[PDB]
């Protein structure tokens, strides 16, 4: 869903 | 990968989403904190990048009443403050 689309975004920052 | 240390507080929230350990890396600390985001339906339904916590144990973790999702620097500093120095 979006929620789980923005929350990979700071994933990639890891 | 490096190892982190949350105080007890913090812990014991990734801990009522199936977590088993005393050490995380990154990449698990942001697992665990996401999975209880989305079971506790704290996300905006309409408008999803936003988080409202006033009435949740998270919001008195992290000092605020709401956060969005696109501010990635002030996401990571909110963690820090709840990991053993
Ligand atoms: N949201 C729609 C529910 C869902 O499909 N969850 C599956 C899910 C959630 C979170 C992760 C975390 N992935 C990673 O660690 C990859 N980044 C390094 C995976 C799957």
């Amino acid at each position: 869903l979006t929620f789980e689309q923005y929350w990979a975004q700071l994933e990639s920052a890891a | 990968e490096t190892l982190v240390r949350p105080k007890p507080e913090l812990l014991k929230l990734l801990k009522s989403v199936g977590a088993q350990k005393d050490t995380y890396t990154m990449k698990e600390v942001l697992f665990y904190l996401g999975q209880y985001i989305m079971t506790k339906r704290l996300y905006d339904e309409k408008q999803q990048h936003i988080v409202y916590c006033s009435n949740d144990l998270l919001g008195d973790l992290f000092g605020v009443p709401s956060f969005s999702v696109k501010e990635h620097r002030k996401i990571y500093t909110m963690i820090y403050r709840n990991l053993v120095v």
